[PDB]
RNA sequence: GUUGACCUCGGAUCAGGUAGGAGGACCCGCUGAACUUAAGCAUAUCAAUAAGCGGAGGAAAAGAAACCAACAGGGAUUGCCCUAGUAACGGCGAGUGAAGCGGCAACAGCUCAAAUUUGAAAGCUGGCUUCGGCCCGCGUUGUAAUUUGGAGAGGAUGCUUUGGGCGAGGCUCCUUCUGAGUUCCCUGGAACGGGACGCCACAGAGGGUGAGAGCCCCGUAUAGUUGGAAGCCAAGCCUGUGUAAAGCUCCUUCGACGAGUCGAGUAGUUUGGGAAUGCUGCUCAAAAUGGGAGGUAAAUUUCUUCUAAAGCUAAAUACCGGCCAGAGACCGAUAGCGCACAAGUAGAGUGAUCGAAAGAUGAAAAGCACUUUGAAAAGAGGGUUAAAUAGCACGUGAAAUUGUUGAAAGGGAAGCGCUUGUGACCAGACUUGCGCCCGGCGGAUCAUCCGGUGUUCUCACCGGUGCACUCCGCCGGGCUCAGGCCA
RNA sequence: CCGGGACCGAGGACCGCGCUCUGCAAGGAUGCUGGCGUAAUGGUCACCAGCGACCCGUCUUGAAACACGGACCAAGGAGUCAAGGUUUUGCGCGAGUGUUUGGGUGUAAAACCCGCACGCGUAAUGAAAGUGAACGUAGGUGAGAGCUUCGGCGCAUCAUCGA
RNA sequence: AGACUAAUCGAACCAUCUAGUAGCUGGUUACCGCCGAAGUUUCCCUCAGGAUAGCAGUGUCGACCUUCAGUUUUAUGAGGU
RNA sequence: GCGUGAGCCCGGGUCGAACGGCCUCUAGUGCAGAUCUUGGUGGUAGUAGCAAAUACUUCAAUGAGAACUUGAAGGACCGAAGUGGGGAAAGGUUCCAUGUGAACAGCGGUUGGACAUGGGUUAGUCGAUCCUAAGCCAUAGGGAAGUUCCGUUUCAAAGGGGC
RNA sequence: AAACUUUCAACAACGGAUCUCUUGGUUCUGGCAUCGAUGAAGAACGCAGCGAAAUGCGAUAAGUAAUGUGAAUUGCAGAAUUCCGUGAAUCAUCGAAUCUUUGAACGCACAUUGCGCCCGCCGGUAUUCCGGCGGGCAUGCCUGUUCGAGCGUCAU
């Protein structure tokens, strides 16, 4: 508040009395008269340098910037070495990316939790998803009374075309816990690299799968960018012909003989 | 997950208003299940709890137990039934608190308005359930 | 002379009405500082701000050009972005500082004075009233219709325009109803914990219940469903009719337009406004193609653009003061509002005013019956509880400071660094390991080959064969090697 | 050329320089033997003994100062935030660059999409009216990393004469 | 009498402007590693204060540029202690 | 036990509901000093002191307990400008009776202006109420942007008595 | 050798730090526009079966009527309804009422529970006096009504 510690009128003693130097409230009676007032190091005073609410709360990023990394984000999402470092649990699905046929589309088709819980199963998700439902903890701090009680994992993300496939599908999934859908033209960067981190486990549907081209063809200022590098495998430079024929003999062995 | 604006979902007003509510809704608030005879026979689930009715305790350190409601104690949020109780120091049998929530309505007290409320919930009950059907 | 008017000014506890105070976060005006900065200080700045005074609303205010411009022209008001820290002001020091154009949010236009109804004051307040009007009064020193510059009045000309009543159907508000385990075992005073087996989910938000509960309870999602009231919009139907009133096309001629106001001089204040941007006081004081403006004072000649001195009007904008509601990378009882509590309270001052401290027994009071000592407060037994190492001086219970018990040192401070000694107390390490030979015991199937399947395409696994000088395990005896501390 | 003592043993297959050359004292310690296997070695604390040792913070040329503050303990207690500049580090695009004043849309203060104006940059110089960047393979000379057909070509940058 | 005006008078008391300004006194909170000063020049109503040059650190870039030096030697000038 | 160090890890006791490691993000983020702020506590220390107003003694009763409670008997002081009997201002139940653990009466206390429970203030004649004084404020009027300033008989058409 | 002073541990004291908790603050966003002479905001005094405060209310006083719900309130006590119909409750809703003395505050005053005037009814022999009860009497201004003033001024 702006006038917390301000509402007094302590006036300084000055010197002579044998006391320090400090505003100190005025009148008889209470415990509060000849208290210290107005300063940060005394009690019920003003804070030193009280926060204001025009601070900057809020980034300005510029859009290509922001079009590269979700790019960069969709690229990590199909090595699935990636997938397991971020500790999500792929054992058992047949490929990466994982694409679904359009049974997902129809009215009903998986509007009901069951059918659409039974979907990942036979699709290879279930143990993703009994990841999320086993790890479920209470919060370790304050955050308990702010209205955060409560942390779990992350799951699989569905990605569908709302055109084709009808939107109906949001409603079966939703409360399942760990499982977040996005429409294939609106991705989102905090959902495909959360804290920062990438490699989420995602599963397509055949209708978003072709749009995907699409998508990207109709970004005005945008194009997909040029690598810095052409050959991102080093033992296959560095031990070709072209290079090792032209090299002058090793002066040493990895391991150096004392002398003297 | 709610979705309505109206709704809030907030611990501390929460708290406030279980902890302050008036007499007509701590009625409500205090309600217990049926048995399985009773829930198929009325089919319904639950009801508020009235006193003289027959009540079994199902949690608890007096499990097992039965008898008849004899007060319904709202400023405590507790109920009393006959004969399970307790004794002080002097030898003088004073009752114990049992919470609606741990107990289940075997047999319950009956008359021209207890009757309408077992109606009015079954024809609604079975209503959602005819045109969810479709 | 009498009587009857008119004008101006009064009385009445005459009939009927209306204003004051509170609130003032935001809005419309008046009045008005100094601290401070200029490294001193007077013009300047702080500031056309704080304090003081008057007047309104959910918004107020502003507003349909006496505008901007100098273009191939825009077109009421308000607000955002840009113009722009720019033109300009300033002991030209410190410092200060707008507007037109351009994009957007939101869009909406109007009524008086100045004319003769003159073949008919055609207008209005009040009283009484079968409800249809009647009666006095106001008013000709001007109440209606007609006209407002975009025009219009007055003439031609021949086409077009309008009044009532129903009304399906929809929207807003209140109210009734809504899925699934208290299944089995262990710990525990008490499962809401661990294990096993199930179910619901357009509902796994939140809270309670004897400890972390989707299925024990309230609620949470979804469109529906029982009943009730008042408004708004609206598809489409049924009916009169030109007494009257309204629009359009042309034209010789007409064409009223706001005065101690504009403007000028001078004084003060103010602005970025500079021979003077606005406001107010005093003196002078207009005109009919006249008048204002056209950012350098003046005379002469042109040009452009509007039309002052009377008035109304929604939206986009401000504000958490009032009544409600939803939230957060905020604070967690010396923090957060002065106040989480019978807080603007107790208390101080003649008064204006000043103004605190203070949250937590236990799931449940089950808040200690009885006996005994004591004048009593209380103590000792004995009880309740999972716990009294929870007894209302109540969760946990740190330091300063103090009591008892135990160990030790002390010839005018004590404490501390390096290095031995004595006494007390104590962590590691070690306990065997691999190999060879001899004997006993048990189990297989060791090498090879055939079939099948993988895979790094030559390397493996499974089935079959093997069947005692092979392979694996245990026990008993001997031998070599390696192993802890100090010399 | 022979004796006598003290302190130390870093390194971890071979490789080297050499010699008195079946081998060695030559690029860093091995061999043999005894006692004990636990409070014996070792560690912590208290106390006596030898030597050493002025009260901290601060201003100051100079503090142990007869210079100031400090009886003791717990909790609180001081270079922050905004706008505008500048140099340097990382990143995107590049003669261009900047979605977010606004509009579309949404699982709704998030994320995603759009483009008319506008800002900075692409041209300077004068108080102003105004005017406005090639003689040459975009010049000559001296240095210059790198390349090179070995004759030379010469980046960045510095000095110098010109257009 | 500069005396009295509520223990207050060479200008009372209360709230607000107000966290008034201070070239002046006091304080300013964990550890280790590397480098390491000045009290001097010029100007200022400047003398207990600033700007300016010097002294110091950090980041680099150009070549790893026959490149330099608080020094000696040889030849050759100037000086009035 | 580990680390040069700020620190980290483990054992024993008490206790009762939530908490940590790693990579990024963020800040009201690290105390011995400021005659620093709030709260708590020492030495001094059982120390300085509890000395104006002439003064107390015997027996009995009450009571756990009597110098400062009650009765009687002695000895004293105030000495009618009183330590007597009544009032005004000011206070507000302090008045009376019964009873009482703690706290208060700077020693004690069975006593109390303390603590608990009850009770108590009676007017045609005493006051207020009526009159005017110094003074204060309405009305007629005049100033002032205004909160309001002046004005009290004035430059006012200002009343009361009977049938 | 004790006592005394000093250091460490255990238990017991003094004091309220630490940890965990929160029906409270703070900041942002969204919706709405409603005080008063028909007596407001604020002040005083009273009201409960047993109450000092806080909360609520006004002599109809810890509340009355009306509508909904459907069995309580609770520290003690008593009593009522006990759902037939005639209905618990410091329940919810709220359209009908009550609303002391004041306050812009209004017959004149007020440091007083002070002093008047007009109309009506009821008692005391009463139009005039005394008592009880009911209704009234402020200021500025507007429109209208009625009674007037002035050689201001018209006609007869
Ligand atoms: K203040
Ligand atoms: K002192
Ligand atoms: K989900
Ligand atoms: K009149
Ligand atoms: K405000
Ligand atoms: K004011
Ligand atoms: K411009
Ligand atoms: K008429
Ligand atoms: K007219
Ligand atoms: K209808
Ligand atoms: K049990
Ligand atoms: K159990
Ligand atoms: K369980
Ligand atoms: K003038
Ligand atoms: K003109
Ligand atoms: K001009
Ligand atoms: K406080
Ligand atoms: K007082
Ligand atoms: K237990
Ligand atoms: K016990
Ligand atoms: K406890
Ligand atoms: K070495
Ligand atoms: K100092
Ligand atoms: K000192
Ligand atoms: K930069
Ligand atoms: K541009
Ligand atoms: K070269
Ligand atoms: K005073
Ligand atoms: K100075
Ligand atoms: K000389
Ligand atoms: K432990
Ligand atoms: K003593
Ligand atoms: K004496
Ligand atoms: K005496
Ligand atoms: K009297
Ligand atoms: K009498
Ligand atoms: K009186
Ligand atoms: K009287
Ligand atoms: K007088
Ligand atoms: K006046
Ligand atoms: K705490
Ligand atoms: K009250
Ligand atoms: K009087
Ligand atoms: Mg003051
Ligand atoms: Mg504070
Ligand atoms: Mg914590
Ligand atoms: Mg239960
Ligand atoms: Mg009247
Ligand atoms: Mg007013
Ligand atoms: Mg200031
Ligand atoms: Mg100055
Ligand atoms: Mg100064
Ligand atoms: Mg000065
Ligand atoms: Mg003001
Ligand atoms: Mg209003
Ligand atoms: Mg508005
Ligand atoms: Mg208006
Ligand atoms: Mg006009
Ligand atoms: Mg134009
Ligand atoms: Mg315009
Ligand atoms: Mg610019
Ligand atoms: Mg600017
Ligand atoms: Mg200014
Ligand atoms: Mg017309
Ligand atoms: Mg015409
Ligand atoms: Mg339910
Ligand atoms: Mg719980
Ligand atoms: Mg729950
Ligand atoms: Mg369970
Ligand atoms: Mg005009
Ligand atoms: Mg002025
Ligand atoms: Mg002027
Ligand atoms: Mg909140
Ligand atoms: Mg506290
Ligand atoms: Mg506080
Ligand atoms: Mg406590
Ligand atoms: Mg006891
Ligand atoms: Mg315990
Ligand atoms: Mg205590
Ligand atoms: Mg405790
Ligand atoms: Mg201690
Ligand atoms: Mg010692
Ligand atoms: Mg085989
Ligand atoms: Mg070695
Ligand atoms: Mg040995
Ligand atoms: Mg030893
Ligand atoms: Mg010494
Ligand atoms: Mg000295
Ligand atoms: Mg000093
Ligand atoms: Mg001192
Ligand atoms: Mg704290
Ligand atoms: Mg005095
Ligand atoms: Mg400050
Ligand atoms: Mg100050
Ligand atoms: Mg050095
Ligand atoms: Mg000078
Ligand atoms: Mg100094
Ligand atoms: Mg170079
Ligand atoms: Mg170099
Ligand atoms: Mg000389
Ligand atoms: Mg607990
Ligand atoms: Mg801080
Ligand atoms: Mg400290
Ligand atoms: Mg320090
Ligand atoms: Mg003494
Ligand atoms: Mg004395
Ligand atoms: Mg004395
Ligand atoms: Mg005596
Ligand atoms: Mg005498
Ligand atoms: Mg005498
Ligand atoms: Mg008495
Ligand atoms: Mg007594
Ligand atoms: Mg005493
Ligand atoms: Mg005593
Ligand atoms: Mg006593
Ligand atoms: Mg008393
Ligand atoms: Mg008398
Ligand atoms: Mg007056
Ligand atoms: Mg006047
Ligand atoms: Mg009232
Ligand atoms: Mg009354
Ligand atoms: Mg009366
Ligand atoms: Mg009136």
């Amino acid at each position: 508040s702006e006038k917390a510690g301000h509402q007094t009128s302590a006036e300084s003693w000055g010197t002579g009395r044998a006391v320090a130097r400090i505003p100190r409230v005025s009148g008889g009676g209470t415990h509060r008269a000849g208290q210290g007032a107005f300063g940060n190091m005394c009690r019920s005073g003003r804070m030193f340098a009280p926060t204001k609410i025009w601070r900057k709360w809020h980034v300005k990023i510029n859009q290509g910037q922001k079009r590269f990394a979700t790019a960069s984000a969709l690229a990590a999402s199909a090595v699935a070495p990636l997938l397991m470092a971020r500790g999500h649990q792929v054992s058992t699905v047949p490929e990466v990316p994982l694409v679904v046929d359009s049974a997902a589309v129809a009215g009903d088709a998986v509007a009901k939790t069951a059918a659409a819980y039974k979907l990942l199963k036979a699709i290879g998700a279930g143990p993703d998803v009994e990841k999320v439902k086993k790890s479920k903890k209470l919060r370790a701090g304050k955050g308990k009374m702010r209205g955060r009680r409560h942390r779990q994992r992350r799951g699989p993300l569905i990605v569908y075309s709302p055109e084709h496939d009808g939107k109906e599908l949001v409603k079966g999934f939703r409360n399942i816990p760990g499982v977040e859908t996005c429409p294939v033209d609106a991705l989102n960067l905090l959902q495909l690299a959360p804290g920062g981190h990438l490699g989420r486990f995602i599963v397509w549907t055949s209708a978003a799968i072709k749009q995907l081209d699409a998508v990207y063809e109709s970004k005005k200022g945008f194009f997909l960018p040029a690598n810095i590098v052409s050959q991102a495998d080093l033992s296959r430079l560095i031990n070709s012909t072209e290079i090792q024929s032209v090299l002058r003999a090793p002066k040493g062995e990895a391991r150096t003989k004392r002398a003297c | 997950m709610k979705v309505r604006p109206t709704v809030s979902s907030s611990r501390r007003k929460a708290r406030k208003a279980h902890f302050s509510a008036p007499s007509s809704v701590r009625r409500v608030i205090m309600s217990a299940p049926l048995s399985k005879e009773l829930r198929e026979k009325y089919n319904v689930r639950s009801i508020p709890i009235r006193k003289g009715d027959e009540v079994q305790i199902v949690r608890g350190a007096h499990k097992d137990k039965e008898g008849k409601v004899t007060s319904v104690y709202r400023l405590k949020y507790v109920i009393h039934v006959e004969r399970v109780t307790r004794e002080k120091a002097t030898g003088q049998t004073v009752p114990i608190g049992i919470h609606p929530s741990n107990v289940v309505i075997t047999k319950l007290h009956l008359d021209k308005d207890r009757e309408n409320i077992l109606a009015r919930i079954k024809a609604g009950r079975e209503q959602v359930a005819k045109a969810k059907g479709k």
